């Protein structure tokens, strides 16, 4: 939901699928993929910084 | 059937050779009978000898009998 | 081991060859 | 060859007689005022566009695609502005609604002349 | 001062451990050579 | 032709068009992202298919996915 | 002008940056998020023109690094002098060299491997030398163990001066670039100062050490009655007995009565019939000729005194019509780009090493070198192999010039890029010469292979069959027979006994026999011209298509070690200027593998072996070349099946370590193929399917385990294909010739 | 580009006459470099199938005369570089 | 049939053949050569080599075979260095797992793996000695394993 | 046993059949 929240993914082509990650930026201007989530580990593009939609926004407590 | 006469001794022949490249010295390196055929390394005379083909005639009737079947398919 | 049986064989596989080329230009 | 293949003639102007590198190879004379340049294929031409544009200013440049019927074409730019810059004339083609994650399985596309992504 | 950080890296400690266990194998195969029992 | 498709992950960072040495890719103003941009591939008749775009596509996984389709003279990149 | 401006206290010398791996590259100081950082750390350890474009800082880095290389070489030669001192049987070898096989390395006694200590004589065992150090020490006149110990300790002394010199020339006194682009002085001191005083001072060592010592050892004096080289200079009287021109002093030199120095120096050629080596009168006279000739050569480069050339006014003066501009630019290419200098110096260095091999087998210059055949073989073979690899280093660093350091402004219409204007006409005619020589170098072998296999040996290419007698090589070899009376007027014997007179035998061992070249030797020379032309094809295709091909017209925008472009253009794998060097290393393995398979089998059939009573002849294979090299079944059977038999039966003996380095090198050769054929699109999610098995047990490695990259995943296939492929022929060769010779 | 195809025979003057009178005896030719050749071609010129590899002054003074003659005619076209 | 090796014929044939064959080089030297003393030590290391293989099973080959059934008469052959080995790389594996679950929660886990923190490294090197009843008690807490980690499409 | 038939059939299948088959297949690129 908010920035800094630790978020598990539920999209199968995410490289970090079922891995938690931290939220950096959320835009509220109907962008289809607004929630920018970066991670500890790194995909094959060398880049931890990706972004997602709201259905793939599952936090932990 | 020459192999059927002597199964241990005679080496079983495959098909014959027609090389126009064999000059002379290779032609004396194959003479097993009048033909210069290859030694058949495929066990086919053993299977046709347990089948009970003891002839070349039955092999001709079989070969025609499978040209017929190949033409059928 | 004979002569005319070989000719019978090459006629029958000539017919078989015509059935092969008969299968060829239809599939 | 030129009687059957699309020759690519790149037309551009400059200000000073510099020296660039051909995609065929070696150094070229680079006429200072205005110069056209026949080539063989498009990657040579836009590779030359990267060769000159990333160094310095060579704008008002585009290859006229000499297709062998005789006339020309014009691609880079078309609306006059650089392609990664955004102009309000271009109509986007080549999209779908979501990621690859909702693209159809190819057993649903089997024995049909469709794509693995159109749905 | 920062040499001990270099003596804590991966290849150097890799040699200071495989050199050491290598010496365990060789010094344990000079004292008890031809050891197929036990 | 080598069909280039550009999905809705395209956040318009334009390393694709700058990475394509063929100008098959252009940027289209699309009000669905933060930059307002989404890439387009209109001129796929010149598309080589060298996938130099997909190297420089810093989305989650490949907003722009190049499918290797037809093979013409231009799309095979032969000089003669 | 010439002046030396040196920065002082350039770089502080703490161990702080050793704690920062990849400090040097700002592209690589991010730290490893993946395991590809580990290998890129080592692939960028010496990309000095990729750290910073500033050629001053680069040039300091390289010039200091050379002293590290010379430090490792002085540690290496100090190692050879100490293993000669403490561990070798060199003192006992000096008594009877034809009976005692040379050994230095004495294997430590652990499980089994004490059996590698070969009882080679001298009362003391150990594994047998093939490097030929004892022949260079008998030539250099080292008598007892004391000079080997002392020269070893001086080797460590110079190693300390090179470590301290390199530290001193990167950190606390390092020069400017204006010192480095002062290249007429660099040639001026390397032609004259390095090579001139090197050959002159070495003529000093041979005249005042080797000529008395290898006159006494030629007379057969035991190594106790031999005086020290010390004692020949306190008085001329011990040398006037040996060479009676020393009694006259330097007085006939300064009066130019050089006829008087026929004792010390002469022009005889041939070989010593007693030691099987060159006459050290000829060799010392030779180093005087290099002395005066190179000290002449050094003084043609104007530095401060306005006397000499500059390279600029030379290269401008050859303004030829078919090139247009002439050589304009090459003094600015070769003094601003290091990689081009490395291309030239690796080409000429490698071809010099090949020249070294060919001049050592036929004119064996060391005493008792052609007697022990393994030292005669492996000093051909080794210098042939580094002499190969350095030419691929020329083909690489020429391309590294063409990708990075090419600039068309300085390089406009000159001799260089006018090649690249017609590089289609370069590479196309190399393509034609490669096909024409492949047909006419290997199609002859398939021909003789078939005609011998079809029985019709009347249609082969033997001496009995359709002959292919090499006309030109036999003619000029016949000129070399007729040299020392006709044209080499003051000579006595020929340039070698590979050319002219009857053989030279030492200790019933054939030192050198006149090599006969008929109709099989011909076709193997066309193998060599063929596989030389293929490496020239891949290493000119790697340079002329380095910067901008017609397939990919931006390669300099992609780099040198890029893998590819993509599946576009129907697939553009392996297309970079590095990838041609990847190919030229396999063709290096081919070309030199059949060079040494020509060498080690023609000279086991036509030269080497023993001689018996009444001067009768006996070769090792027994003349079994020209009836057997013409085919491949004769080549593979009669060479690789038959000469292997002393490598393969080598178990239970001291040759069994070659029986281990034979099979293990077949393993490494076969293990390269896994890297060459597959690629990281398999191994990356094979590995990630294993990363599931670490994530399940929480053993996820924090540096992310990628597979190798593509260029590493083919560079390692080269470096195993060559290590296994070269060590197969290594173990095969030394286990072949140690087992007999 | 070859604007001056003027003379070739000036090399035949220029290479034979500089190599005829210096005999320098104890080599193959006791006479000069060319006198040992012109005498050793007229023995073989009248359709003689001989001249094997042991025919010294035909092959050796073939190559050593052609290699200086080529060099002096090439340097004769270099004698039209200063124009 | 696996004869007991101390009485098998071809075994003692290899004894005579290797003592004699290696002994053939021993007569190449004098009574006080260093090599002669070295082959004295080597002959000793062959008679000890063949006496210490007495309770093995060399068949018709004269070469000592092994048995991996856990017959408890062949326990010193296979199963005692089997359990010994599994203890040793259970040590190594539990050290490496324990150190990775250390550096997983640190400041920068990348720099932790180049430069090993020899304090905490040699903590875990020695502390991972009793990995059966420490790894087992960390298994009973449901902590050796994991769940819902990375995977491909299905 | 007709000992003359391979002297006819071996060359006419070995060489001249990969002439007319090159014509039938290679022109059958355009047919
Ligand atoms: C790092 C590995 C290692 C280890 C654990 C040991 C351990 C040991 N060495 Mg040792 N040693 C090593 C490397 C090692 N060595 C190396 C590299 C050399 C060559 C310089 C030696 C040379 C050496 C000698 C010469 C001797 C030992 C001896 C000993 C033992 C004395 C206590 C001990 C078991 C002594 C011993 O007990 O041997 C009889 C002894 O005399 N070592
Ligand atoms: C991976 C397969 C494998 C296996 C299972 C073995 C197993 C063995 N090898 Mg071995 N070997 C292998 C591969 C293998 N080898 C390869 C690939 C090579 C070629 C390099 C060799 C070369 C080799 C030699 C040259 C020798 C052996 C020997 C031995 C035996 C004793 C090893 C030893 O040093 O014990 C002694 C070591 C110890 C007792 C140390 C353990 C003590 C622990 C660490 C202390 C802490 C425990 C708590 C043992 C049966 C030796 C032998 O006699 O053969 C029977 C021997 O001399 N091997
Ligand atoms: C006549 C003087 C002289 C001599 C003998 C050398 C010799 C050498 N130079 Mg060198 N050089 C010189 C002048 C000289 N240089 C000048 C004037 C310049 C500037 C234009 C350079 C610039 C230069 C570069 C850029 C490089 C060399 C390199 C080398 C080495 C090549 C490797 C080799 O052959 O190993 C054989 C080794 C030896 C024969 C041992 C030689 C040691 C003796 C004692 C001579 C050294 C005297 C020393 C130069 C005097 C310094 C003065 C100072 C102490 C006050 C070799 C040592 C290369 C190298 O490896 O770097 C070191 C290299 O990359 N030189
Ligand atoms: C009179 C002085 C002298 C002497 C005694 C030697 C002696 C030797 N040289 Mg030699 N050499 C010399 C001068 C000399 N050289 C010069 C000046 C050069 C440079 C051109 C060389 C280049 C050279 C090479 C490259 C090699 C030798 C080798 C050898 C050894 C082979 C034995 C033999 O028959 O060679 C007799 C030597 C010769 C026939 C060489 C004659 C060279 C003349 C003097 C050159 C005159 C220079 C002048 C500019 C003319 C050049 C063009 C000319 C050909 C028309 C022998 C020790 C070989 C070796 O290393 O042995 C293993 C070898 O590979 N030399
Ligand atoms: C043994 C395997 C093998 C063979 C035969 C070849 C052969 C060839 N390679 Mg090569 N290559 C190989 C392995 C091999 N390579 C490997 C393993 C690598 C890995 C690095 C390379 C890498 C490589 C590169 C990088 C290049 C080549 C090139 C070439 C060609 C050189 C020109 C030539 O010799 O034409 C002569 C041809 C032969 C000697 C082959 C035999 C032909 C016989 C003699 C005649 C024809 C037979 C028969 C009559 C045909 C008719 C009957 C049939 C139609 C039924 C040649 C065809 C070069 C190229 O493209 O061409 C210039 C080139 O650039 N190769
Ligand atoms: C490429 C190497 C090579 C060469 C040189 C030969 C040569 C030969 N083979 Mg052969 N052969 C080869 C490879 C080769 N083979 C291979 C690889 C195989 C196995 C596939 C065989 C299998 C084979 C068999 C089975 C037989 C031969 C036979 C022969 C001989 C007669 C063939 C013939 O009539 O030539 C035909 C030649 C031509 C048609 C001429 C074309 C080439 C000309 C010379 C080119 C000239 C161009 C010119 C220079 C252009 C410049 C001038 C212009 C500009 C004016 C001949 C010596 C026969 C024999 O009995 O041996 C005696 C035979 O029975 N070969
Ligand atoms: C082109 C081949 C060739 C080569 C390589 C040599 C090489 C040599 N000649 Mg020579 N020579 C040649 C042709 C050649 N000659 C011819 C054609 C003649 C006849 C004019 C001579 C006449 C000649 C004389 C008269 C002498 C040499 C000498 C020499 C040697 C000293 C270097 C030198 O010439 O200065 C050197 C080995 C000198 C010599 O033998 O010293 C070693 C010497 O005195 N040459
Ligand atoms: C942290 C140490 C560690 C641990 C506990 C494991 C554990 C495991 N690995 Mg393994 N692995 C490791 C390191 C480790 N690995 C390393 C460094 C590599 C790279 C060479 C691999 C490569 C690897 C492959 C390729 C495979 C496994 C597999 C497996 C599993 C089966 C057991 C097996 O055969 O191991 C395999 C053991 C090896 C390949 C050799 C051991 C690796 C090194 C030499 C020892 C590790 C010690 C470590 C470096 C100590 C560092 C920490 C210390 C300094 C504090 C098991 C979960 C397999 C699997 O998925 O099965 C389900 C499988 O296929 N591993
Ligand atoms: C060598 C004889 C070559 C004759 C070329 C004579 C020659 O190089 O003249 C030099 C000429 C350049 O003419 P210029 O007068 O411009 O030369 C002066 C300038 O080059 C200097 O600035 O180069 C060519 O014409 C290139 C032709 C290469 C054509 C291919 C030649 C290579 C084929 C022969 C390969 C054989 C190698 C083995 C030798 C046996
Ligand atoms: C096998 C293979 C791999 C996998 C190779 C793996 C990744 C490397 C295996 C060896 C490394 C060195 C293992 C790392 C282990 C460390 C050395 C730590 C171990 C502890 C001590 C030994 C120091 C590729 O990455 C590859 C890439 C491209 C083409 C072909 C291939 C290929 O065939
Ligand atoms: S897709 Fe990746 S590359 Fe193409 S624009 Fe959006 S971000 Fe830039
Ligand atoms: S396909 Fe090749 S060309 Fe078309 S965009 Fe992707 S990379 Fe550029």
């Amino acid at each position: 939901i908010k920035k800094g929240s630790l978020v598990k993914i539920l999209r199968p082509e995410s490289f970090w699928y079922n891995e938690v990650g931290t939220v950096v930026n959320v835009e509220t201007s109907k962008v289809l993929y607004p929630v920018l989530v970066r991670f500890d580990k790194v995909n094959y593009s060398g880049l931890n910084s990706t972004n997602f939609s709201l259905d793939e926004l599952v936090e932990i407590k | 059937e020459q192999w059927v006469a002597n199964p241990l001794k005679t080496k079983p022949l495959a098909h014959a050779i027609w090389d126009p490249h064999f000059g002379q010295a290779a032609l004396k390196a194959f003479t097993r009978g009048d033909t210069v055929a290859n030694i058949s390394y495929s066990g086919v005379y053993h299977w046709w000898y347990t089948i009970g083909i003891r002839n070349n005639v039955e092999l001709y009737t079989g070969a025609l009998g499978l040209l017929v079947l190949s033409a059928v398919f | 081991i004979t002569d005319n049986q070989v000719f019978v064989a090459l006629i029958m596989a000539l017919v078989c060859g015509y059935l092969a080329v008969k299968l060829a230009k239809q599939l | 060859c030129a009687e059957t293949e699309e020759k690519y003639a790149m037309t551009w102007s400059s200000d000073q007689q510099h020296i660039f590198e051909m995609p065929t190879g070696g150094a070229a004379v680079m006429n200072s005022g205005d110069n056209l340049l026949y080539l063989a294929r498009k990657e040579q031409a836009l590779a030359l566009a990267t060769q000159l544009r990333t160094q310095f200013k060579i704008q008002d440049y585009k290859i006229y695609r000499i297709f062998p019927s005789g006339e020309v074409q014009y691609l880079h730019p078309k609306d006059g502005v650089l392609p990664y810059q955004v102009n309000k004339g271009r109509e986007q083609v080549g999209r779908v609604k979501s990621t690859i994650g909702k693209n159809v399985n190819p057993a649903q596309v089997k024995f049909t002349s469709k794509a693995t992504y159109d749905r | 001062m920062n040499l001990k950080k270099y003596l804590s890296t991966a290849p150097v400690v890799a040699t200071l451990w495989l050199f050491l266990t290598a010496g365990i194998l060789i010094e344990l195969n000079r004292f008890f050579p031809d050891s197929l029992f036990y | 032709a080598h069909t280039v498709k550009i999905y809705d992950n395209c956040i318009g960072c334009t390393q694709c068009v700058r990475a394509c040495p063929l100008d098959v890719l252009e940027m289209v103003p699309w009000d669905g992202c933060k930059a307002g941009q989404m890439a387009s591939a209109p001129r796929t008749e010149d598309c080589v298919g060298c996938k130099r775009c997909e190297t420089a596509c810093p989305t989650d996984f490949l907003s722009i996915r190049v499918y290797l389709g037809g093979e013409t003279t231009r799309s095979m990149g032969l000089a003669y | 002008q010439v002046k030396v401006v040196v920065d002082r206290d350039v770089v502080p010398t703490s161990f702080e940056k050793w704690a920062k791996p990849g400090h040097f590259s700002r592209s690589l100081a991010k730290g490893p998020k993946t395991t590809t950082w580990i290998w890129n750390l080592h692939a960028d350890a010496h990309d000095f023109d990729s750290h910073t474009s500033s050629l001053e800082e680069v040039s300091r880095k390289i010039f200091s690094a050379h002293f590290g290389q010379l430090a490792i070489i002085f540690i290496w030669l100090s190692g050879m002098y100490f293993h000669g001192a403490r561990f070798s049987n060199y003192v006992a070898w000096l008594s009877n060299p034809t009976g005692i096989k040379p050994s230095a390395q004495v294997v430590w006694p652990i499980v089994g491997q004490q059996i590698l200590n070969a009882d080679v004589g001298g009362g003391m065992q150990g594994i047998q030398i093939t490097s030929g150090l004892f022949q260079l020490w008998r030539a250099s006149g080292i008598v007892n163990e004391l000079q080997l110990y002392v020269t070893a300790l001086g080797g460590l002394g110079m190693a300390g001066l090179m470590i301290f010199a390199g530290w001193f020339h990167y950190h606390k006194a390092a020069p400017k670039l204006e010192w480095f682009q002062n290249v007429e002085s660099m040639l001026n001191h390397h032609l004259a100062g390095l090579l001139g005083l090197g050959s002159l001072s070495w003529a000093g060592h041979q005249i005042h050490v080797s000529l008395p010592i290898n006159k006494l050892l030629d007379a057969g004096v035991a190594p106790s009655s031999i005086p020290l080289p010390h004692e020949f200079i306190l008085n001329r009287n011990l040398m006037a007995e040996l060479y009676p021109s020393f009694q006259q002093g330097l007085v006939p030199f300064f009066t130019l009565n050089w006829k008087q120095y026929s004792d010390i120096l002469t022009f005889k050629g041939g070989l010593s019939p007693v030691t099987g080596g060159l006459w050290l009168t000829d060799v010392a006279h030779h180093h005087l000729a290099i002395a005066v000739l190179f000290l002449v050569a050094g003084h043609m480069y104007r530095t401060n005194w306005g006397i000499g050339h500059s390279i600029k006014q030379i290269l401008e003066a050859h303004k030829g019509p078919l090139t247009g501009e002439g050589h304009k630019g090459l003094y600015e290419i070769l003094t601003t780009s290091w990689h081009a200098n490395l291309a030239i110096n690796l080409a000429m260095l490698g071809s010099l090493s090949i020249i070294v091999a060919h001049h050592m087998y036929a004119m064996p210059p060391y005493p008792y070198l052609a007697t022990d055949y393994p030292t005669q073989l492996s000093l051909f073979t080794h210098h042939m192999w580094i002499g190969g690899f350095c030419i691929v280093g020329a083909g690489a660093h020429a391309a590294i010039y063409m990708v990075r350091d090419y600039s068309p402004t300085v390089n406009f219409n000159n001799v260089l890029d006018r090649m690249i204007r017609h590089r289609d006409a370069i590479i196309s005619h190399l393509n034609w010469v490669c096909i024409f020589l492949g047909m006419h170098s290997f199609g002859l072998y398939i021909h003789n292979d078939t005609m011998r296999a079809l029985g019709r040996a009347q249609d082969m290419f033997s001496d009995t069959a359709i002959q292919l007698q090499p006309v030109f090589a036999q003619w000029i070899q016949q000129i070399h027979t007729l040299a020392p009376g006709n044209t080499a007027v003051n000579a006595l014997a020929t340039a070698s006994y590979a050319f002219g007179a009857d053989t030279v035998t030492v200790g019933s061992k054939i030192a050198m026999m006149p090599i006969k070249l008929g109709t099989a030797d011909f076709m193997v020379h066309h193998i060599h011209a063929f596989t030389i032309h293929v490496t020239t094809l891949i290493l000119l295709k790697g340079v002329l298509y380095a910067r901008n091909s017609r397939l990919i017209p931006d390669k300099a925008n992609l780099g040198f070690r890029f893998p590819c472009d993509g599946p576009g253009r129907g697939g553009t794998c392996q297309v970079s200027a590095w990838d041609h060097v990847f190919l030229g290393l396999f063709w290096m393995y081919n070309a030199l593998s059949i060079v040494i398979f020509h060498f080690s089998w023609k000279m086991q059939s036509d030269v080497w072996g023993t001689v018996t009573s009444n001067g009768a002849i006996s070769h090792i294979t027994g003349g079994n070349f020209a009836q057997s090299a013409i085919t491949i079944n004769g080549w593979l059977r009669d060479f690789l099946w038959a000469q292997a038999s002393q490598v393969i039966q080598s178990y239970g003996s001291s040759l069994s370590a070659y029986g281990l380095m034979f099979l293990g090198a077949h393993f490494v050769w076969a293990f390269s193929l896994m890297f060459l054929f597959s690629g990281r699109g398999y191994w990356q999610e094979l590995i990630e399917s294993i990363v599931w098995a670490h994530n399940k047990l929480k053993v996820a490695p924090a540096i992310a385990p990628r597979a190798l990259s593509i260029t590493q995943g083919r560079a390692v296939g080269v470096a195993h294909y060559l290590l296994g492929g070269i060590a197969t022929t290594w173990a095969f060769f030394l286990a072949r010739i140690i087992a007999v010779g | 580009y070859p604007l001056n195809p003027a003379v070739i025979f000036i090399a035949l003057i220029g290479w034979s006459a500089v190599a005829a009178i210096p005999s320098n005896i104890p080599v193959l030719g006791g006479t000069g470099l060319t006198q040992a050749f012109l005498a050793s071609i007229q023995r073989l010129l009248a359709q003689y199938p001989t001249g094997p590899k042991l025919d010294d002054p035909f092959w050796f003074y073939l190559i050593v005369y052609h290699v200086g003659l080529f060099a002096l005619l090439i340097f004769g076209q270099i004698g039209y570089a200063g124009y | 049939v696996l004869t007991p090796c101390q009485q098998s014929e071809a075994f003692h044939k290899r004894e005579i053949n290797e003592v004699r064959t290696l002994e053939n080089r021993q007569a190449n030297y004098e009574a006080n050569s260093p090599s002669y003393l070295a082959l004295q030590s080597q002959i000793d290391q062959v008679h000890k080599r063949f006496d210490k293989y007495g309770t093995l099973l060399c068949g018709q080959d004269g070469l000592p075979h092994l048995i991996t059934d856990g017959d408890w008469r062949h326990a010193r052959e296979f199963t005692i260095p089997a359990l010994l080995f599994l203890y040793i790389t259970g040590w190594i594996g539990w050290v490496g797992r324990s150190y990775l679950k250390y550096t997983k929660e640190t400041k920068n886990p990348t720099e932790q793996e180049i430069i090993l923190d020899v304090p905490m490294a040699l903590k875990y090197m020695l502390s991972g000695f009793l990995w059966p009843l420490s790894a087992w008690q960390e298994y009973r807490s449901g902590q050796l394993l994991a769940k819902e980690d990375e995977i491909t499409v299905s | 046993s007709a000992s003359y038939l391979p002297s006819i059939l071996v060359p006419t299948v070995g060489l001249i059949l990969p002439f007319a088959s090159m014509a039938i297949l290679f022109i059958a690129i355009e047919k």
